[PDB]
Order: C-alpha cells, then structure tokens, then sequence
RNA sequence: UUUAUCCGGUAAAGCGAAUGAUUAGAGGUCUUGGGGCCGAAACGAUCUCAACCUAUUCUCAAACUUUAAAUGGGUAAGAAGCCCGGCUCGCUGGCGUGAGCCGGGCGUGGAAUGGAGUGCCUAGUGGGCCACUUUUGGUAAGCAGAACUGGCGCUGCGGGAUGAACCGAACGCCGGGUUAAGGCGCCCGAUGCCGACGCUCAUCAGACCCCAGAAAAGGUGUUGGUUGAUAUAGACAGCAGGACGGUGGCCAUGGAAGUCGGAAUCCGCUAAGGAGUGUGUAACAACUCACCUGCCGAAUCAACUAGCCCUGAAAAUGGAUGGCG
RNA sequence: ACAGAAACCUCCCGUGGAGCAGAAGGGCAAAAGCUCGCUUGAUCUUGAUUUUCAGUACGAAUACAGACCGUGAAAGCGGGG
RNA sequence: CAAGCGUUCAUAGCGACGUCGCUUUUUGAUCCUUCGAUGUCGGCUCUUCCUAUCAUUGUGAAGCAGAAUUCACCAAGCGUUG
RNA sequence: GUCUACGGCCAUACCACCCUGAACGCGCCCGAUCUCGUCUGAUCUCGGAAGCUAAGCAGGGUCGGGCCUGGUUAGUACUUGGAUGGGAGACCGCCUGGGAAUACCGGGUGCUGUAGGCUU
C-alpha cells in the first residue's frame, strides 16, 4: 500500500508539482476541501477556528482526508448539519516518489540495486510552515467549545505538532472582528456571500452611486 | 571499480599559493589585431614624419625662443 | 547575553539626523545588564523590534546607571516578562520580595533558569513595577507580608564540615 | 546632553591562535600585524578600519585604551623597527633616528603620536613592533564567544583596560 | 557532464529586461568610442550578430580597436588562476560607457584646478580624498520633554 | 576594507501581474448544453450540473515571474597622469575628424600591509577521506554525488575515559611565570569556597558539542505561569429534604408515561425539578443526578500551558554517566 | 443566398495569446512573421580574435581588410540558413 | 486517536480512515573488514543466554454461574516430546 | 501661450470615455490630365483648393483602469560571519552585520533638442 508517513516526513527535495514533468500521478486522497453548509453568509456565522501548524513539515495526503472527516463527526453532532463551516487550507501539490520496491522473486538473482534509482509518483503531500494554517471551521459564537473539541480531535491524525487557535477575525474574512458592523454600515465592507468585498475611496463615482443611494 | 568524477576541492588553494597575478602591463601594447586600413595608413604617417622635420625644428626654436622671452620677460 | 549581579544601566538615544528629519525624536528604555558595553546592545535589540532603527543609522546619547533610591527598605516587585519555552513564546508576571530592583530580577534570571530552564537569551523584562502590600497575588510572596513574623531556624545544618575533618563529638544541629 | 567624540584609536589583540582560520580573516589579521597569537597593535579608527574589525570579530578583542594603558604598553612592551629588527626601545636616539623627520624626538613624543591620533600615526604605529603580551592572568571568559554575551571576543569599549593590564 | 554550447544557461541572462522587447534606442548606437576609453559589456538578445560571450557579461575592459559597428576591448578573464588579458570583438549594441571612471577625472579636474588656484595663496589644501572619520562630538538638545519610554511589546500570537 | 560605479536572477515574495496548476462560494439564459421537475412547447417558472467568463476567495510551481535581497563578480581611485604648442598621413571628411609623431609646461591624489620583477631545469602526484553550511539521488545508511571553506592524509601536544577527522593549539633542547579547551568528592593535579538561588526522589534516577540513544501519547507526581470562572445576598466540599405537577406529553407500541433512538420543547407549583444525566425496568416503579433547599464558616473551582520525575520503554558470553560511588 | 461548431466575403477588437524547417530556450510587429521582383555574399583571398582550452587542434562563430558582385532612389545590408 | 463491530454498549474482547515507534529470528540496500583462502547448507551431539510466556507457582480481567476460555501483570525457576 | 518639420529619453507619454480649439500649420477634403499603382483613384502616386473642426491631432476633464514615484507591510520574511546555544529530531533562539516583496494608503501624469511659424 505505502510506506508510513515517516519516511515522507520532512521536506528533503524540492517540490515535485504535478506537471508535464512528472506524470502518471495517482489521483490526490483527498477531493473536498470544504464541507458544511459553505452556502452561509457572513453575517451568521463569526468565530474563525483555526488549526495552526508548529513545524516545518509535510502531511499526507490521506492524513488531511481522515482530519477533515474525524471533524465533520463531532461536528454535525453538537452543531447539527447546518450550523458549521470546515475548510482545508492545504492541497496535497508536491508528488512523493518510491524507488520501484527493489522487487525481487524468491531470494533473488538479481535487482540492479541503485541503477536508475530515481523512483515512480506514489501519491501526494502537503508543505507546511510554521504558522501556517491547516483547517479552519466557522460557527456561531455560541458554539465555541465545540470547534476547540473537534479541531482537538483532528490533531491525531497529524504528525508532529499543531496548536488549536481562535482567531480575530470575523469566519474566513481577513477583517479583524472588532470592526465588521462598523465597516458593514456606512459600507466600507459589502456581502458576496461567504467572503466579503472591500470597496475603496478609489474606483469611480458612479460605482459609489450604486451604494448610498 | 567507480572513482570520484570531478571535484574542486582545493584548487582554490593551489592557484592562489603563487598568488594570482593581474597580467602585467606595460605602455606601448601591440599594434597586432587592429584593423589593417588603421595601420596601412598610420605606417604612411609615421614613414613620412621626417618629410617635414625643418618645419618642426625652426618652428621649436620659435616657441623656444618664445618662451625664453616669456620667461624672461617675468625676470 | 549572560548574567552576573545585573544592575539599572538606562539608555537614551536617536536615529541620528538625516537631511529630512533634523530633530528626530529620543528614546529612554530601562535596559537592565550588567555592565555598559552589554546594556548598550540590549538597546539596539530593543529598539530593532520596536523603531525602524539601527545600530549604524543611530547613535546612543546617554548611557549611565540608574541606582536605587531606597536601598535600605524592603520592596514587593512584580516584573512582567516574555520568554521563550522549548515549545512558544509565553508571557507572565512574577513577584519577588527583595530590597534593590536590580537585585529583583536578578533574582528573576535566576528563576526562569531554575523553574523553566529559560536562559538569559530567551528572557525579555516588559516592565518592572515596585507594588504596595495589596495587589500582591503571589503567595509566596504574600506570606512574609505581615508584622509579628517569626521563624525557628529548626534543623540548622552545620557547614565548616572540613575544619576539624576529623573529631570526637558528633555534631549539633539543634541551636 | 551629551554625546563624547566617537574614539579614534582602539587597541586590538589576536585572541585565537592560528590554524583552521578562513581565507579573507587570514588576509586582515596580517594587515592588522596580528600574525602570532596574543600580539596587539594600535588601529587608527576610521570607517575603513572599523568594517576591517567587524570581519575578523570572532578572532580580536578590541576596544578604546585610556591613557596609562598607552604608557604601559609603550615603554615594557614597546620595540622599535629598524632596518626591519625587533629593536627593543631602550634609548630614545634609537626612535629620533627613525621618527626624527615627524618631528618625533623622545619616548615621549610617540606616545602624543599614539594618544592624539595626529599627523603621523602612520609612521609612528608602524615603526612600532607589535606588542607582544603574555597571557592573561586570571584567565578569559570565553575565548569563543562574544563580549555581549558573556564572553571575549570583539569589541569591548574602554572596559580592555583591565585585559591589558592582567596581560602585561 | 554539461553542454559546452556558447548560449547555454543565459536564458534568463540575455532576456532583454521586461516592456522593453523591440526597437534598440538609437542613442545606444550613435555615441562614440575612441581608444583608451573604458566600457562594460552588457550583452542583449535582440541582435545577436556581433554579441560576446556569456564569461564576459558583466566585465570592464578597455578600448583598443574600432570597426565600423563593433569595438575592439580587452578584458580580464580569470581561469583557474592565471588571469588572462583577452581582447574580443563586440558590436556596439552591447556595450556602455563605464562612468566608474568618471567619479576622478571629476574629482582630477577639481584637484588640478584647485592647486593652480590656492598656490597664489600658499595655503596647503587637503586634495586627498579620506575615509570617514569619527562622528565628531556634539550636543543633543530635547527641549521640553522627556524622552518617550519604550516597553518591549507582550507576545501575542497572531497567525 | 572603504569611496564611486556597473553586473547578476538565488533565498524570500507574488500569483486580484503573464504562464501552469487549483478550492470555494457570490455574479453571469454571457455561451451553451446534458439530465430533470412544473410545462404540448415556450431564454416560461423553478431547479440542476457542465463548461466559459464579471467582480471575489482558498492553496501552489526546479524544468513559472511583476518584483526582488544577503553573501558575491567586474573595473576605477593619476607621472604609462593631466595641461599647452607644433608637425605627419595613401585612412576620414563641405572644414574637421582620428591616430601617429616631435617640442615644451606642471608631482605624494582613499585606509592598512609588505622589498618587488623575471628565466631556466625539474622530482613526486594524477585511488583520496572528514566536518560546519549549501545541496542531488535514496526511506535510510559509517550510502552514492556536487559547492564553499576548513581539516585528516603529511602532524605530534592539552582536552573529549578510549579513539584520524570534534574543542584548544600546531611541536629546536631547557629554567620561571601565565593561560586556552576543559576541569577541581576518590582514582586524579585543582573548591579541605562555612560559595549564591532554586528544581527534582526515580521498584529502569540523572549526570555535557562530534556522541553513541528514543517518539506520538499521557501522568490533581510535584513547581511555576496563563485565562476563565465561583464567593459573607455567606459558596466549594461534607452530612439532611425535595427532585414535582399540566402528563401514558409527542413520535415511535416492540416497548419509551423523562429515559433502545429522534422532531424536540414550554408553562403551572415555582424555592426547585431538565417534558430529563444516568442506574435500570419489556414498561414502570424504586433509586439517583441536574435544579433547589437544611446544616456548616472563606477561600474555592475549571480549562489550558510548561519545567523536572513517572508511564509509553522488549534481546540474547556478566556490565558499564570511564570507574567508584 | 444555399452555408450548419468549420468553406467565402465585410467591419470592429486584437502586445503578440501566431508565425519564425527541428528540441527547448532566448529573440522578433509599417519586423526576423506573411506576399511579391531581382538574384547568387552559400563566390575568390590573407591574416586577427571568440568558443571548448593545455589557453593544442577540429568544429562552430565574431569583427575587419582585399577583390568580384547581388540588391535597393539611396544610407546600407549581404561572404549560407 | 478513535468511525465502527460487539442484540443494547466506543474501548469485555475488537477496531476502519490516519499517526508515532521498537526490533535485528525475514529479505533488501550498502561494500567498511578479510581474495600469501576466516572451510560457504542441513542434520547429529552439547552448553549457555534472551523473553516478544506455550505450560506450571502467584494474581488482577471478562459479554467469568459451573465447566471451559480468551485479555493483562510479577515471572524465564523448571518443562516444551515419539 | 502654441504648432509644424526632424528628434532624444521611450506610458508621468498608454487606454477608455467626456468637454473646448482664436491663427498659422497639420488634417479631413475635391478631382484622375500627366507620373504611378490597384479587382476597385479604397490605400499608394499625382493635379488640386469648393467646404469643415465631424474625427486624427492639440488642449483639458474623470473620488476612471494602467504606468511613475513615496508611505505601510517591516526591521517582518530572508541572510554574512559566531558559539561545547536550545531541541530525540524537525527546527528554533541569541550575538555581529546587511535587509526585501504583495495586499492596503498617498502624490504625479510626459520632460525636453535643433530649425521654422502663428498669437504680428
Ligand atoms: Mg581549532
Ligand atoms: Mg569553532
Ligand atoms: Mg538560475
Ligand atoms: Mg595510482
Ligand atoms: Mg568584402
Ligand atoms: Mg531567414
Ligand atoms: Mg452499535
Ligand atoms: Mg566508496
Ligand atoms: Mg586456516
Ligand atoms: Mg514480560
Ligand atoms: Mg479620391
Ligand atoms: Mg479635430
Ligand atoms: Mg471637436
Ligand atoms: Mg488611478
């Protein structure tokens, strides 16, 4: 099947995108990087999760698959179907490879042993940073236990360290939340469903003319 | 029976053991690799300085004079 | 940075001036090391994280000690600090009862390498502050803290165990 | 306020030996006459000389000497190159008939060359032999490390006064 | 083992920079060059008759010949030590007036002119250029305030 | 090394800048479709999914780039240089250019160092190895392969118990002094400091760069913090009373009247009782828990976080912080 | 008009998203692309230099100079691509 | 870690998707040691050692009533055949 | 103030739209006899001078897109040297020095060269 994550864990070579320079890829594990009700606005929905990671590292493919789903367990639970968001903020882009197996039949006879070691595509991984973020998920702010709880419980599909962080802002804006209802009336920030657009001093007057009329 | 294939390990050391010389240089460098049109005429202007030294001689004894008188002039 | 018995060095100093600005403004930290050639460098770390501001682009104005104006009166100091564990960065505050701010957080340094193993070069002082009786929240501070404060001195343990190395009496240690 | 003149003259010492040191210190540690260990010399700071220093750190110990530390190092410590010998000082004819041009006479009046940077450091701290010292009585702190942080190397303001004098 | 073909690696080298693709300036081809003058080449894709060669982009040499659209220079190019005095043929489109030496003659035409003058006085003139020297101590004057206390700032994590 | 001055496409950054990947929604019959559902059909209505694109948003690139470092590579910092005067030309041209010559006129041109230049013969070598950092294969290697410097080979000495290569330091033969890296209970020179301040007790303690041992995960073991709680309108804990009525509530009946499960789902007595935490009972009951009381008199509680010690922790001639301890 | 996602014609937009014999990489717009007319600089001849480099060859290339020409009003360009 | 199996019930016994290790009784990789040769498979015999315990002593667990049986702990004393 | 001819640096000059152009010119414009070229006097070549600023061009205008420059992002990311620093390791901290890039905020929007006009 695959080797365990340990000898995929660090960063040795540089990234291997998925190219016309490596091909035959087997598809990435993980498809849906978003689950819940990501039909939501932003006006419902203001406690931004975060799952942070600590160490320079890599993650599986098939790591960030069980992740998000031991997440959307203990979320619709508590939360019900409806009253969360999750988000995965990390596509497995660099391919990982695997000298062919050194295959042999009975003993052996022969392996050429290191001739050509350079090895096929096995699957896919994610680049980490310190700092850097993994998964997210929004609720109400009513809710705030249970994505401590459930983000709490993804961490034990990761290796290395992760710390769980609730962050600032308002869901998956990058407007610090103490001001949202403020730059909301007199508009300097406008609905577009999940996310939100900041309109500037900038543009023309007519696109004012739109608002505040 | 597989060797090492390439290395510069010390050779920093080794070319800079005598120290890397600039090239020295001197005045008057060659004329070699100048454009013949340049030299088949420059050579028609050295070859024929002398034709033309009586102008050169009186006319240095002119300004010579001339600043034996400049010269004394301010004495 | 190292350590020693730390003393009060404070520091002022500008961005010297450029040809825009003539008079930028002056900058006093309480820099706490224990002598000038450290306590100027402690600066320049300081004011890095702080001001767009260099040791080349700058100049210190005014380095000298700051010596305690009440040395013979004990004093209730909290300190609050910023480290760094083998893990993050954690913030805190802690108290210590000695008479001599400088000897305060000697007694601090000392600490963070005993109780956390946090060496000098994690450690950052935010701000010293001398407190009253009240506002203390440190127990182990708050116990002294009283009037008719009285001690034993029950198993008092005798040191000079080398002079005479070797005797007739056993020792004593009920005094 | 007050900001005192940025020193002119700072006196450094070689403080680790010689082997396993890179190419471009090497290079400077023999443009400063640093060559055996544990010698000193007088370097006339200027924006040139400093960012020679800051390349070579973590091998000098340098800092601002005060003036008794320019006596002691000049008269037990001070031999004069003449016709390229270590010539030890011994009369004051032998450094007027090399100095004699400058305007430089006596023990004395190098010393004023040395202290008040002046016209003729150059001459002055080159017929001047490098300052060969002992070790330091009582030992270092840490020849590896940096004064800032506890230990030896690199500059040192005007505290290397007490490195000279447990070092002649 | 690599190629030892003339134009390997300067993909990124001779790319001409960026919005820049087309027509050559013509001022590039109409200043002159006399012998003696000093120039760094600095190769260009766009004409590729007459460029140099990859060792040479980024080097100064000397003027020693001159053709009709191309200059005879002689640069250094250091090889496993010996450094050897080569002369190459480039034409103009990539070439420079180096003004690395027009700081003096600047700085020459300023000395010559300030000994001629300044002799009539006797008066010794400091003609050397010197490094910059100690910071020369002064005053700081604050007027009415204290120095602002600065306080290292209590970590937070931001992510 | 400064002072000028060119050269650069790596780290980083960016992808609302090209190229290449790629998530999400809002926006769009853009186009169009393939299914639908309501339509005979209808850009009719409502969906849907596809592909595109209008403002957005998530994440990327060694063989991508608007940008764009650090270290680094060139030159230049004068006498072979400037400034005048004049001759020569088969080149160049309306004249002049330009170069070449002769003749005069003028000196320290950034810091620091050191005597420089040049020619002959020529031995040995052409298996290399290691370390910091960078880095290519490989899962990894005391593996294979590069860069940069340093070593070892070619080289002892002090130190690391032992040891090519680590740390100090490079050896003519000696007397005195003093150090470096390391040390200073005993082996074993040196703490036979009246040394500071703390931390930890291990039925597997711990005990020093290379280096020779351990992970996720835990642990009211103890010590610090962090944040949030609760409280003289008397808490917390302990010991006493109730924990009900509207109510076999509704779904589910196979039994769920509070309780296998779920939509839920609030009032009355209120002091307080959740249309219920569970024990269980086929279901109740009975018991209990939230909730609230009775008694007591002041600090208590919860989640995190880190230090040390414990768990995780299993190998073979007896046994190795160097040993003793 | 027959004519449909594709023939042909016309206008508008079109920084290159095409094209430049081939691999890629650079370079290219009243061009180096496409269409025409005239052609043989793909010719004869010394040297100098660059590229691999020992700073030897070969290959390939860069500037010139001397002839004979091609082309264009001409400046120029052209001794294979 | 825990989605689940276990009539009900995560953790009696199990345990997916993931993830951290030990081990040198497998095979590989590698080529450091030996090519002026270390006798290169099994079986026979004989000793000793390890515990990653199959039995037996003492125990805690069970979806342990008894019987039987799995799970785990101190444990290598003595067994482990024709 | 401005244009025309030939330009240099090549967006502070572009692009999109909006408004105003006195006189000189630039242009649109009117013809195909000759020169020349086309399937077509559409373009090119030529002979013109009846009209008009409709447009190009010039000049402005836009909380305009773009570019040009500053600020912030940030002494952050990264990095030269250094340690018998931390960490099982990944990596991380400090000392000695250098020091970026977006998003986000400001400001600007062609400078001139020679020769000739016009505003006499
Ligand atoms: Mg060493
Ligand atoms: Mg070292
Ligand atoms: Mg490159
Ligand atoms: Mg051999
Ligand atoms: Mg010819
Ligand atoms: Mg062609
Ligand atoms: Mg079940
Ligand atoms: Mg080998
Ligand atoms: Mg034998
Ligand atoms: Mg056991
Ligand atoms: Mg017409
Ligand atoms: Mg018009
Ligand atoms: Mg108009
Ligand atoms: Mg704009």
């Amino acid at each position: 099947g695959r080797r365990p994550a340990r000898c995929y864990r660090y960063c040795k070579n540089k990234p291997y995108p998925k190219s016309r320079f490596c091909r035959g890829v087997p598809d990435a594990k993980i498809r849906i990087f978003d689950l819940g009700r990501k039909k939501a606005k932003v006006d419902e929905f203001p406690l931004g999760g975060h799952m942070v990671s600590d160490e320079y590292e890599q993650l599986s493919s098939e790591a960030l698959e069980a992740a998000r789903i031991c997440a959307n367990k203990y979320m619709v639970k508590s939360c019900g179907r409806d009253g969360f968001h999750m988000r995965v903020r990390l596509h497995p882009f660099h391919v990982i490879r695997i000298n062919k197996m050194l295959s042999c039949a009975g003993a052996d006879r022969l392996q050429t042993g290191m001739r050509g070691a350079f090895g096929k595509p096995q699957g896919t991984v994610a680049r980490v940073h310190i700092g850097q973020v993994i998964m997210s998920i929004r609720t109400k702010l009513q809710n705030e236990e249970h994505v401590i709880e459930a983000l709490r419980r993804a961490k034990f599909k990761f290796p290395g360290r992760q710390k769980i962080h609730i962050s600032k802002k308002w869901g998956f804006t990058k407007f610090n939340a103490d001001e949202f209802e403020n730059m909301v009336a007199k508009k300097c920030l406008i609905p577009d469903g999940c996310g939100v657009k900041y309109v500037p001093n900038h543009g023309p007057l007519d696109k004012w003319r739109v608002l505040h009329s | 029976a597989k060797s090492k294939n390439h290395t510069t390990h010390n050779q920093s050391r080794k070319w800079h053991r005598n120290g890397i010389k600039k090239p020295r240089s001197q005045r008057y460098e060659s004329l070699k690799g100048v454009d013949p049109k340049f030299l088949r005429n420059m050579r028609f202007a050295k070859k024929h300085n002398k034709k033309g030294l009586k102008k050169m001689q009186a006319n240095n004894a002119k300004a010579m004079s001339a600043r034996a008188e400049a010269i004394k002039a301010l004495v | 940075k190292a350590s020693g018995t730390l003393r009060e060095y404070k520091v002022v100093g500008r961005c010297l001036p450029t040809p825009k600005c003539r008079t930028p403004p002056l900058y006093r930290m309480r820099i706490f090391a224990p002598n000038h050639v450290v306590a100027k460098s402690r600066f320049w770390y300081f004011v890095s994280q702080l001001k767009k501001m260099k040791k080349s682009s700058g100049e210190i104005v005014y380095c000298g000690q700051v010596f305690e104006k009440s040395p013979l009166r004990v004093k209730n100091f909290g300190i609050w600090l910023r480290y760094d564990s083998r893990s993050g960065t954690h913030n805190m505050y802690r108290e210590y009862r000695d008479l001599t701010t400088a000897g305060a957080v000697t007694q601090c340094y000392r600490d963070m390498g005993a109780r956390h193993r946090a060496r000098a070069h994690s450690i950052q002082i935010m701000k010293v502050e001398e407190i009253a009786a009240s506002k203390c929240r440190r127990p182990a501070v708050k116990q002294f803290h009283d009037s008719k404060i009285k001690f034993p001195l029950p198993h008092r343990v005798l040191r000079r165990q080398h002079k005479p190395r070797f005797t007739t009496k056993r020792p004593n240690t009920f005094f | 306020f007050y900001v005192p003149a940025e020193p002119k003259l700072a006196f450094v010492i070689r403080i680790r030996g010689i082997n396993g040191v890179s190419p471009k210190v090497r290079k400077v540690l023999q443009l400063l006459r640093l060559r055996q260990i544990f010698n000193g010399t007088f370097v006339k700071l200027n924006k040139a000389s400093i960012n020679m220093l800051r390349i070579v750190e973590p091998y000098i110990a340098w800092g601002y000497p005060n003036l008794k530390s320019v006596n002691e190092l000049i008269y037990k410590r001070g031999y004069g190159k003449i016709n390229k010998k270590r010539i030890a000082l011994t009369d004051n004819a032998l450094i007027a008939r090399s100095l004699g041009k400058y305007g430089i006479i006596c023990m004395e009046d190098l010393i004023h060359e040395i202290y008040t940077v002046g016209k003729r450091f150059k001459e002055a701290n080159n017929f001047l032999w490098p300052f060969k010292l002992s070790s330091p009585r009582g030992g270092m702190k840490k020849k590896t490390t940096h004064f800032v942080e506890g230990g030896d190397a690199g500059n040192r303001e005007d505290q290397i006064n007490r490195l000279i004098r447990r070092m002649n | 083992t690599n190629t030892k073909g003339k134009r390997r690696g300067t993909r990124y080298m001779f790319s001409r920079p960026f919005r820049k693709h087309g027509v050559v300036p013509l001022a590039t081809y109409m200043r002159i060059y006399k012998k003696g003058d000093i120039v760094d080449i600095k190769g260009m894709g766009t004409v590729q008759k007459g460029m140099p060669h990859k060792c040479y982009h980024g080097k100064t040499g000397r003027v020693y010949n001159v053709t009709q659209h191309a200059v005879g220079i002689v640069v250094n190019k250091q090889v496993k030590g010996k450094i050897l005095a080569k002369r190459i043929n480039v034409r103009i489109e990539h070439i420079k007036h180096s003004k690395s030496r027009d700081s003096f003659l600047k700085r020459v035409k300023e000395n010559d002119q300030k000994k001629k003058e300044a002799k009539e006085k006797g008066t010794w003139v400091q003609l050397k250029r010197q490094p910059a020297p100690p910071r020369e101590a002064h005053f700081v004057r604050t007027n009415g305030k204290e120095p602002e206390l600065l306080e290292p700032i209590p970590y937070e994590f931001m992510a």
